[PDB]
């Protein structure tokens, strides 16, 4: 269990982090 | 000012298109790498134990 949910909070970063340039841009 | 400006802004606004697509499509491509690298790691696995 508690491994399961970490993969999606680490990737929570790699899905956040997208959000941060492309707004950026404009 | 309304013909050429507006043409312009749209030229402006096709470029930021542009950086997207390359953003977009080599971060697919570069997913691919691991995407590949995952599949042997696991394979040699898959010969050798049986």
């Amino acid at each position: 269990l508690i491994q399961a949910e970490e993969r999606e909070v680490s990737a929570r970063l790699a899905a956040a982090e997208t959000a941060l340039g492309e707004s950026d841009a404009r | 000012a309304t013909a050429i400006e507006r043409a312009d802004q749209l030229a402006k606004s096709a470029v930021a298109q542009e950086k997207a697509l390359k953003r977009a499509e080599e971060r697919a491509q570069q997913l691919r790498a691991r995407l590949d690298a995952m599949q042997e790691a696991q394979d040699q696995v898959r010969r050798d134990h049986e």
